[PDB]
């Protein structure tokens, strides 16, 4: 219901009629499945491969473990990404990363997501292109990210290292006004 | 008439053979004429009946408001 | 009285009045009584056009769009009208369906431009009326219709189509 | 005329019209026959029949011997039975018990009735099923409605017993603010 | 003066005045004069798409709806408007009857809708113009076709379908 | 033009939008011939024949010598035989028994108008009918409307008659006020 | 029943002659029942396959 959705978003209330038409208008609200995941982000990015990461947050997007979850589950985590706060976008992005639903992020785990960024790149790297590369990538991660110095990576473990890296804490609050 | 031509009798006169050239374009002319309607009722009653079949077919494919009504039912175990 | 989907409910309560002289039960059930409120034209603004219609009417059945309580994100309240982007033209057919009971089919339309707003409103092909429905198909089928490595297989895709190379 | 009839019956003017709909938009207007009855109220009682119940009160509304009556004389009783008065409810249900138009039930008559409500009940009884306790109902009635103590009953020897029992007078009255 | 049905009453009223000289008769019959009141634009606003016409158009039929007096259920005095909630492109065909004095039948109806409109408002199928009259009949035709004992007779009842049990 | 005509004939504007309205509606304008007038009366006269005299009062409306003449020339005969003067209408009632056109009405010519209505009265008279009756009937004119007792009457001759015939002077005002 | 009429076997008789007249006729109604259908498939068909090719190049314009 309208209202018991505002209360929960941060959108208001010409904010959630305004993209209830615009979901309904593409997907007349079945429920998005990754088939359509992976062409509407697809639009978004041409010379290269959507596919592979729209399948890490659609999973991470569907809070229960349907195969398409809703509109309404939908906004209330457009919500949080945008408009939400630091603390709970970084959980949320947390979520996205732990692929394995558990709780832990092991080198190679994330390294399955840079794969997948870098893939989203496009067929030739602008500048040179080097495979070791997104394993120094990964890596450098847990430079910051490893207060035990193990390899291994919880929510405090990722989140107490990723507070004062101020450029994200900035980057984390792009579209936060935009609209 | 109907062109079989056995070939038992044939004419041998000049007019014989002018009637019977004439006769034959004659009888492909008349037995010509049920030839459609009788077709196109026997295609008619098939698809009719075959419509009729697939009909039948699809046949066998197939509160503030209970409150109301359900007040009624209750109101008619007065009856034990 | 009630209208719409209980519309003859006062002729059952009335007849109900047969039974009390010989209701030997004790007591009857309280009637069902709560908040009341009269009819108002709900005003459908399709694209521009505007179409009207006994709210009762509209809830008539209740997993649809315009019956459920999820056309409210199409209100308009600075003027208390429902706006849909969608075609006029098709609407009226969906809203005779939900006056009557049976949904139609007008002869002349894009089955596809059909299709798809049965889709946005909520109701299903399934439903339409038997008085008007294999004409939907036939326009269905004929739609549809209409919609309809290196060395080792090459030769096989060369030979199925000789207009593939020369070779072939 | 909506004007002469609201003078008539105890509907107001907008209750005539919200009902003129609805009896119209089922039935446009022929009047109600029997075949309509048997349909309309049966959609009301599921797991039971309707019909031969219905087949009295389709006698009763009808004032007239037509088969079929009006709109006219269908609010006429409506508004009688609803929103009348004690003593003319009574007198309805009265002319709808004496089967024989006559102006006398007999035990078996008033049978004849109780027969076809318990028929209306289902197929199975809740409790216990007994063909001998419908003959227990209707005789319990004369031990009340008989102040003659013969077993032949009329409108006033009807009533002079129908007018203390509370709880009738109570269940009279359910449904006349309902609406 | 007079319009509607009695539109050309002027004209005979005018003609009449030809006898008066040779009218030897002692007195003429003093005229029917009563009350009298202009045209209004009747609004008949059937699914919120409004109709207008002329009152006196209104009346030529009076054993119908529209022309009786039993249009006045759907008399909504809060606009004055009759509001029919029913549909609004078959009210263009009757409305047309009224007007002309022949009904019509657009081709492209699913005939069981245009039967119960005519239904409803009093309208009998049996006047439809002749112009438009026989594919009626044919939509007819087609539309009604579309809609079209332990042991002794269980053997009857197997026998005449032998695909009803395994026995037959 | 609407206002051209507006100040000529008596009618009003509303009175003459309210029967341009009428005419049309049945000719759409082409002009009235004689097959329209021949059953436009006759719809009027049941149980008798419209079109012998029909066939004089065409003539009498038509001013010009057409086949079909107008609408704005049938309103003004229709406004000068309703609201006319009398001296008008009678003057215009001459000019339709002048069946020669030229100035003169013989005894048996105004028999043929007399012998017209009569037709129109029906199959059979309602009481006893006699054909010389016309034969008095139109020479009973004669009687008051010839002051030169010759058998001849002019337009002068008409009039000097009909003028103190009182009940015509109150039925030639018949219909100047209904509408 | 084919309307051949080879020759080589004639009705001699005054019964056969009938019964052969209505055997010709006879076949000539049983044979032509498939060939209204088969006719109009083949040219169906064709045709549908025809409206294919040309889509598929309609397509090969974009």
């Amino acid at each position: 219901g309208l209202e018991q959705l505002e209360a929960q978003t941060n959108f208001t209330k010409r904010e959630l009629q305004v993209l209830y038409r615009g979901f309904k208008n593409e997907c007349p609200s079945g429920v998005v499945n990754e088939d359509t995941f992976k062409q509407i982000y697809a639009q978004f990015f041409p010379h290269g491969d959507a596919s592979t990461y729209a399948h890490y947050l659609f999973n991470a997007f569907d809070t229960t473990q349907t195969g398409s979850v809703k509109f309404e589950d939908f906004v209330t985590a457009l919500s949080i990404l945008l408009r939400g706060t630091v603390h709970e976008k970084l959980r949320w992005t947390f979520n996205l990363y732990d692929i394995n639903k558990d709780g832990y992020i092991n080198k190679e785990e994330m390294m399955d997501i840079v794969k997948a960024i870098y893939d989203m790149m496009g067929k030739y790297t602008y500048p040179v292109l080097k495979e070791d590369t997104p394993r120094q990538h990964v890596d450098v991660f847990f430079q910051k990210m490893d207060k035990n110095k193990d390899g291994i990576v919880t929510l405090d473990e990722f989140l107490e290292s990723c507070q004062e890296d101020d450029n994200i804490m900035r980057s984390l609050q792009l579209f936060q006004n935009v609209m | 008439m109907t062109t079989l031509g056995y070939g038992d009798m044939v004419p041998k006169t000049i007019a014989g053979k002018i009637f019977g050239s004439i006769c034959s374009l004659s009888g492909v002319l008349v037995i010509a004429l049920p030839v459609p309607v009788i077709v196109s009722n026997f295609s008619r009653i098939y698809h009719q009946n075959q419509r009729a079949d697939k009909r039948r077919a699809q046949k066998k494919a197939r509160s503030l408001i209970e409150s109301q009504h359900h007040h009624l039912l209750h109101c008619l175990e007065k009856t034990t | 009285m009630a209208a719409g989907v209980a519309a003859w409910l006062p002729f059952a309560r009335a007849a109900a009045i047969g039974w009390m002289p010989v209701a030997n039960c004790p007591m009857p059930l309280a009637p069902a009584d709560k908040n009341k409120r009269q009819d108002e034209l709900i005003v459908l603004n399709v694209s521009g056009r505007r179409f009207q219609t006994w709210r009762t009417t509209l809830e008539r059945y209740p997993d649809t769009l315009l019956g459920s309580t999820e056309k409210e994100f199409f209100f308009n309240e600075d003027t208390k009208e429902y706006f849909f982007d969608r075609d006029p033209e098709v609407f009226r057919c969906v809203l005779n369906f939900y006056r009557t009971g049976k949904l139609h089919y007008p002869r002349y339309e894009c089955i596809s431009a059909y299709d798809d707003e049965l889709a946005f409103y909520g109701i299903l092909p399934e439903i339409i009326g038997d008085c008007c429905y294999e004409e939907y198909k036939d326009r269905k089928r004929e739609n549809a219709e209409r919609l309809m490595l290196s060395f080792r297989q090459t030769m096989w895709r060369a030979f199925e189509n000789p207009h593939t190379s020369t070779l072939a």
